[PDB]
């Protein structure tokens, strides 16, 4: 494979090029450690309001306080 | 033409039908029927002739005509309606604008005046691959919105369509225009029925497909597009002559041929709405229709007409021409009457 | 032949969108989403004649929100009573209509 | 058809945080720390209740509640507030990015003596 | 007050046209070894008046073959075009703030090859003919590689303004992350307004003047006015898309002075191209941009788009 | 409805009337096909921005996009009748008729 | 020598500086010392009213602070 | 009469459309029909539509920039007319115009007119909204959305551009 | 608004310099300064004959190719979508199609000019 990659190479190397970017965009962020990152990031956008819910009484894990540790928090951002 | 090519075109084509078929969604209609479209326009220019390029341009025109009054009546109906079900429609206008699309689509009279050039003009395959696929999509479509449906104009539609099939194909010598006549007749027949019972215009439409199919198989098999040539056809081959002779006795609508179950029918799901009179006069034309499909078969199998003497070469070579499931196709057009239940399936 | 294979294999294509009130992106309503909600809620599986027959109220209210034109003819003619009564004499405006009225923010 | 049944305007007649837009970015955080409690009631019963006319209460406690705050910030940390609010003002997009110093000495000030 | 400053933005930019012609006539004399225009005024200031009073004292000479309308109205609507895109320019603070300019630029810059083929029609020659289908070839090589190009670069500055290009510079240029597209546009940009070696519309060896060959004096300057304006236009535009400066909201002085020195550095290095290499063909414009460009720029567009992605640098698109 | 819905609209059946009456030229009517597309767009997409529709937002330009998918197929058409005939004359244009 | 069109650009150079200096000029005039309030959306818009009607002069430039309020 | 400017743009966009649907010839009938798409996206953009607007415009400019180059290659005639060279094109152009001008006799009277459905008089502003939509717009996301929500969507209309290229590629051979 | 004021201005000072040019200087025409130009003589028939242009598959692909810039387009803002494997997945699918058509076009001689 190494003579008809030379021969490409030769003869136009934009193709080969071309191809090799193509590639690399096809399977480098299939590798990338880092697209979860881009997904909570976009997840954690605040775009529309966070309108509060009901109380029975039964809940562990939402606060009364923005402030409060209970709820989730976005320190994995700020240090990154 | 480029087989990989005509496989994709092809592929195309089945699929564009096919999203029709499944989309519950306006502008997914829309977008299968382009598809359809823009796959069927190289189909007719596979030989590239004058002829070909004339009818792509007539269908192509007519096509879009309609294509642009159904996206006017889609738009009518979610100004007026607020969403894209396809289901029953709540405008009358939008009906009419569809009805017309639809119409236009289909080639029914006095939107007919493009069938039969369109049909002279492209192969025979061609012409069966038009008359045969295009005639499923509308038929969706106008199975969809069946409650919306204005009975004056489609019944209106219905008759002026079996009328003038009948008289167009009384003054005739080229087989397609035989063909696409025979197609109006039968497309008046199939849609003077839809508002009754759908399941009646899915039989006759089955059975239309089944016939035309066998009679452009038979076609594509003699290599014959005249009158004349048809008729030379008995030196060649007897069997050929007893297949045209039945089949066209079937298109007929002759007892006990397969032809006469689903016309009849169409009675027995009219006279139940005490309409008795519309069943009569398109029996009429019926009539009429049997009797140039009757001239057409004292021209090709009950008279033996003179031949020349090339023939005799004809003679020593076989038919190695394809014939795609040609008795199968034959037998169900013969005689599918003794299994008339069976429609019960399409339920 | 509807042959609905969206719910054959259980895969959506084009129900997302075919309804005003379906699932939006950062979950925009639109003009009319009680109404959607209501006519849809109301005409679910009773069929399309009795959807006609019996739950026209709230689809009247839903077109009545989409086409506003029952709004459209109430101003229309107080618009034209007021036209009529400047013309005629017998109408003077409120400062407040009239630009200086300052709003409540 | 029906009959629509509008409050008086006298119900209406309530004072208001006449300030302007800078004004209100520049204390939002503290604002939106402080003042949690009568802004999520308000939010949540107009989510819940969907009608203007039966959610005026929480709104009018939401309004006292915000000018209470900013008198608060009045009494105590006017000049530096005016300073933050300002420079904020000066940025056409009211960037929080070319604000660094007075936000800090805003936010030293604020929890110093509040 | 928007008057003032829409005449304030109008004006000068002609003035800028008239010593580009100047500056033109001078440099380009000077590469080939010959001095230029000096005679006039002092080192030749008073050139481009002479110009242009001399254009507008001349006998306007309308054909009998030629259809009045479109004649009259393609270099109105050429100079409008050349001058109605400035807008969306921030320079620091544009005239107009609009949330999508580069769609305004690239609707606006499709419209500008109009003028040329109703002038290249309104005139009934073979020339003109000739003309408006060199540039209709130009513009089906150029379009479909430049539309590529702004995309590629504009996916990492996150929305289609023009006013957030001036905050993505604040730490680095995108000519260093974006090089291969540089050249790219810079070829575009090359091709686009018709400058040599991509001139092909106003050839002197293969027609005599091609589109406006029947075009007179007076209307042929507005022909003049609006290609330098674009040149001038779009080299700003280049500059403030790679090679964007430090903004400062207390003192716009330094990203003036710094974009002014920069677009025109950059019109310096276009007139030093313009005259250094033969002119292409037209057959080979599409021959190159059909054949070379367009792949590149595809796979450069799939690598921008997947890039973000892949270092977890969605950009805001506020 | 309202006033622009009926402008857009008679628009579109003025252009109607365009193509349904030829003027011996194919192109011509292939422009008023295009202009009965033109204000099928301009309808679908002031209808929707009316109706804060968003998710439908897709629908106009899509619409758009597949007009062109068939308009350029017209040209196509037109060059071939081109390559038989000298001018693109529909009254040229009888040849199927027996 | 070649230095002899360095007079000539330097005009040009005026030529593109006079346009776009100016209107950062007339930010400083129309808008009270401060820049135009870029508006790009529905709540940056709401705002610029909001501070419009709360002015009472008509003008979102006249910015108040706290000290309007008591 | 300033708050009608969307009734002035769709005149206009009546206007041209009357104009170019006369059919002249291919060139002028591209004139008309690009004054009306101008005004028709100037419309586009006075109701908020900036994206569809300028798509249209661009995508418009395009297409009979196309249509320009066939007209010039092709379809011409020794003498095109460019609107009172020939008698049935002023005919249906001035026709076009005084209807245009009687519905708007019609509609600036008794601001009601019945054509079809019923239609009235005042400006659209009227149906526009009274609620803000934060800090974007709502297009755009219909856009974006256009690639996650939209999968069938973009699937049939990429597959149908590629096979739009290949039926293209296919009709002019000749052979 | 402002744009409209902005295009009104630059149509009124774009239609102001062809009216100077054209009704200020003085005016003198025979039948030979109109005549068309043929670099000095008479022009063999009309430029009104049809061009046997070569390139009208190009325009027509660049029309199709200019779709598919329509399709691409709003890219940017699926940026900040949620679900980001779809969009990666089918921008590239959106590019490969492109691709695919341009691939198509370099085999079958496309890019290529007549006779
Ligand atoms: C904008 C900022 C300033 C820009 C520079 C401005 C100053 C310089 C200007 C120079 C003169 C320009 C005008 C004259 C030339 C005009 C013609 C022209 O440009 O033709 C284009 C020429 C034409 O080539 P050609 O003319 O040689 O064509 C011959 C073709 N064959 C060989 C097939 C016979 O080049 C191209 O088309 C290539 C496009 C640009 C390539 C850029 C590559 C960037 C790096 C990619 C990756 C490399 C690493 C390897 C892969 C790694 C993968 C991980
Ligand atoms: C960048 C800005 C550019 C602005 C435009 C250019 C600046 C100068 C504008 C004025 C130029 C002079 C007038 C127009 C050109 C006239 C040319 C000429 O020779 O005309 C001769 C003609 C006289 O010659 P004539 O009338 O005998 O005609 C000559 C042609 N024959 C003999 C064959 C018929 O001048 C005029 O007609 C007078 C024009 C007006 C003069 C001033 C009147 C008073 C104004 C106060």
């Amino acid at each position: 494979v190494a003579a008809f990659l030379k021969n490409v190479w030769a003869k136009e190397p934009v193709l080969v090029a071309s191809f090799a970017i193509a590639g690399l965009a096809v399977i480098l962020p299939t590798l990338s450690p880092y697209t979860k990152y881009s997904l909570m990031i976009n997840r954690a956008t605040p775009y529309n309001y966070p309108v509060p819910l009901r109380d029975d009484g039964n809940m562990p894990d939402v606060p009364s306080h923005p402030q409060d540790p209970q709820g989730p928090s976005l320190e994995w951002l700020k240090r990154l | 033409m480029n087989p990989i090519i005509l496989i994709i075109i092809l592929m195309t084509v089945m699929l564009g039908t096919i999203i029709v078929m499944i989309s519950t969604h306006w502008l997914l209609i829309w977008i299968g029927f382009e598809m359809n479209m823009l796959a069927i326009i190289p189909i007719m220019m596979k030989k590239h002739n004058p002829r070909a390029t004339e009818a792509s341009t007539k269908y192509f025109l007519t096509q879009s005509t309609a294509s642009m009054l159904l996206m006017m009546a889609i738009i009518i109906n979610l100004m007026f309606s607020g969403q894209w079900t396809v289901m029953k429609l709540f405008n009358p206008m939008a009906s009419m604008l569809m009805t017309m699309a639809l119409a236009m689509k289909l080639g029914m009279a006095p939107f007919h005046f493009w069938v039969p050039e369109v049909t002279q003009g492209i192969p025979l395959s061609s012409g069966l691959i038009l008359l045969t696929w295009q005639k499923l999509a509308p038929m969706s479509v106008l199975y969809q919105i069946l409650p919306s449906i204005n009975l004056d104009l489609i019944l209106t539609l219905s008759i002026l369509s079996i009328t003038i099939g009948g008289w167009g194909g009384l003054n005739q010598t080229q087989l397609r225009k035989i063909m696409a006549y025979s197609s109006i007749a039968h497309m008046g027949w199939m849609t003077a029925v839809l508002l009754y019972n759908p399941t009646m215009t899915l039989l006759n439409l089955i059975i239309y497909i089944i016939m035309t199919s066998t009679m452009f198989t038979l076609f594509m098999a003699n290599s014959t597009t005249t009158t004349l040539s048809l008729s030379h056809t008995w030196n060649k081959a007897p069997i050929m002559t007893i297949l045209v002779l039945i089949t066209l006795l079937s298109m007929g609508g002759l007892p006990p041929l397969s032809g006469f179950m689903p016309k009849w029918m169409i009675i027995q799901e009219m006279t139940k709405n005490d309409s008795i009179i519309l069943p009569t006069l398109m029996a009429i034309t019926a009539l009429l229709n049997l009797y140039f499909y009757m001239r057409l078969t004292y021209s090709t199998a009950l008279t033996m007409f003179p031949s020349t003497n090339n023939m005799k070469m004809k003679w020593q070579f076989p038919t190695t021409k394809r014939m795609t499931l040609l008795p199968t196709m034959t037998v169900l057009s013969t005689m599918l009457l003794p299994l008339t239940p069976i429609l019960s399936i399409l339920e | 032949p509807f042959f609905d294979v969206q719910k054959k294999l259980g895969v959506d294509l084009d129900h997302w969108m075919t309804i005003q009130s379906a699932e939006q992106p950062h979950r925009i309503p639109a003009r009319c989403h009680a109404f959607e909600k209501e006519w849809i809620e109301c005409a679910h599986g009773i069929g399309s004649i009795r959807a006609e027959k019996e739950c026209k109220i709230e689809f009247e209210d839903f077109r009545e929100c989409l086409l506003r034109q029952k709004t459209m003819k109430r101003l229309n003619a107080i618009k034209r009573q007021r036209d009529k009564l400047i013309k005629e004499g017998k109408y003077t405006p409120p400062p407040h209509h009239s630009g200086q009225e300052d709003l409540r923010p | 058809p029906g009959i629509v049944e509008l409050p008086s305007l006298e119900d209406l007649k309530v004072q208001e945080v006449k300030v302007s837009s800078s004004v209100l970015k520049a204390a939002a955080h503290h604002y939106g720390a402080q003042c949690d409690k009568p802004n999520k009631e308000f939010m949540l019963c107009r989510w819940e209740e969907k009608d203007p006319r039966r959610c005026l209460e929480e709104g009018k406690l939401v309004n006292q509640c915000a000018l209470e705050f900013f008198r608060q910030i009045k009494r105590h940390c006017a000049e530096p507030f005016t300073e933050y609010w300002t420079c904020i003002d000066y940025s056409g997009l009211q960037l929080f990015r070319r604000c660094r110093k007075e936000q800090a000495q805003f936010d030293k000030c604020v929890l110093d003596k509040l | 007050m928007f008057m003032i400053n829409v005449l304030t933005l109008i004006i000068p930019i002609l003035l800028a046209v008239a010593f580009l012609t100047l500056v033109e006539r001078k440099v380009l004399g000077y590469m080939q070894f010959r001095k230029g225009p000096n005679v006039v005024g002092p080192y030749g200031l008073l050139q481009p008046i002479a110009d242009a009073i001399k254009l507008f004292i001349k006998e306007p000479l309308r054909p009998a073959t030629s259809s009045i309308s479109m004649f009259i109205l393609a270099p109105i609507l050429a100079l409008t075009l050349a001058l109605t895109m400035w807008i969306p320019l921030p320079m620091p603070y544009p005239l107009i703030n609009m949330n999508l300019g580069v769609l305004f630029m690239l609707a606006m810059s499709s419209l500008a090859v109009y003028s040329i083929l109703w002038s290249g029609w309104a005139s009934n020659s073979k020339y003109a003919l000739i003309g408006a289908l060199r540039a209709v070839a130009q513009t089906i090589s150029y379009e479909v590689t430049l539309a590529i190009i702004l995309l590629s670069v504009l996916l990492m500055n996150g929305s289609f303004t023009l006013s957030t290009l001036i905050i993505t510079q604040e730490q680095v240029w995108l000519i260093f992350p974006a090089w291969p597209l540089a050249m790219m546009w810079f070829i575009s940009t090359l091709a686009e307004t018709n400058r040599a070696p991509f001139d092909l519309t106003e050839g002197e060896s293969e027609l005599v003047s091609g589109f406006n060959v029947e075009y007179a004096a007076g209307p042929f300057a507005l022909f003049f006015m609006a290609e330098y304006a674009n040149i001038i236009m779009m080299n700003i535009f280049t500059t403030t898309l790679f090679l964007g400066a430090f903004h400062n909201p207390y003192m716009p002085e330094l990203y003036t002075i710094n974009f002014t020195i920069k677009s025109l550095l950059l019109s310096i290095t276009f007139l030093w191209i313009r005259a250094s290499y033969p002119r292409f063909r037209y057959d080979q414009l599409m021959h190159l941009l059909w054949k070379n460009f367009l792949p590149l720029t595809l796979a450069l567009c799939m690598w921008h788009v997947s890039l973000p992605i892949l270092l977890s640098s969605i950009p805001p698109q506020t | 409805m309202s006033l622009v819905y009926m402008n857009i609209m008679m628009a579109f059946t003025v252009s109607l009337t365009g193509l349904l009456m030829y003027r011996s030229h194919l192109m011509s009517s292939l422009l008023c096909l295009e202009g009965m597309m033109l204000s099928l767009f301009i309808l679908a997409t002031l209808m929707i921005l009316n109706s804060h529709f968003t998710l439908a937002s897709m629908m106009p330009i899509i619409l758009l996009v597949f007009a062109a998918c068939e308009a350029a197929l017209g040209l196509s058409l037109l060059v071939m009748v081109s390559n038989t005939y000298g001018t693109d004359y529909v009254q040229n244009l009888n040849l199927l008729q027996c | 020598m070649w230095f002899e069109v360095l007079p000539g650009i330097a005009v040009m150079g005026v030529c593109l500086f006079i346009p776009g200096m100016a209107t950062a000029r007339i930010h400083r005039f129309s808008n009270g010392g401060r820049e135009k309030r870029v508006a790009h959306y529905s709540y940056q818009w709401y705002l610029m009213e909001r501070d419009r009607r709360v002015s009472g002069v008509n003008r979102y430039y006249v910015s108040k602070g706290l000290e309007n309020i008591d | 009469m300033m708050t009608y400017i969307v009734f002035i743009l769709s005149i206009i966009f009546v206007m041209g459309f009357v104009g170019f649907s006369s059919k002249p010839s291919p060139i002028y009938g591209g004139l008309g029909l690009i004054v009306s798409g101008g005004v028709g996206c100037g419309i586009v953009l006075n109701f908020g539509g900036s994206f569809l607007g300028l798509m249209v415009f661009l995508i418009y400019l395009g297409g009979m920039m196309v249509v320009f180059g066939y007209t010039t290659a092709m379809a011409t005639e020794q003498y095109p007319e460019v609107w009172v060279s020939n008698k049935v094109v002023l005919g249906t152009f001035i026709t076009g115009l005084l209807m245009e001008f009687l519905m708007v006799y019609y509609v600036l009277k008794d601001k009601e007119v019945e054509i079809v459905f019923k239609f009235n008089g005042m400006g659209d502003w009227v149906i526009y909204d009274t609620g803000d939509s934060g800090f974007f717009s709502e297009e755009a996301m219909g856009i974006a959305a256009l690639y996650s929500y939209g999968t069938w969507l973009v699937i049939v209309t990429g597959w149908s551009l590629l096979i739009g290229v290949v039926v293209i590629m296919e009709i002019t051979r000749g052979n | 608004m402002n744009l409209m004021i902005t295009l009104l201005t630059n149509f009124t000072l774009a239609t102001l310099l062809v009216t100077i040019a054209f009704w200020l200087p003085q005016l003198n025409v025979y039948s030979e300064k109109t005549s068309p130009y043929e670099c000095g003589f008479d022009p063999m028939g009309s430029a009104r004959l049809p061009f046997s242009m070569k390139f009208f598959l190009v325009a027509i692909t660049f029309l199709l190719f200019d779709l598919e810039i329509a399709l691409l387009l709003p890219l940017p803002w699926a940026s900040q979508t949620t679900n980001l494997n779809t969009m990666l997945t089918m921008a590239l699918l959106l590019i490969f199609l492109l691709a695919v058509s341009l691939a198509y076009e370099w085999t079958q001689k496309g890019l290529e000019w007549t006779e």
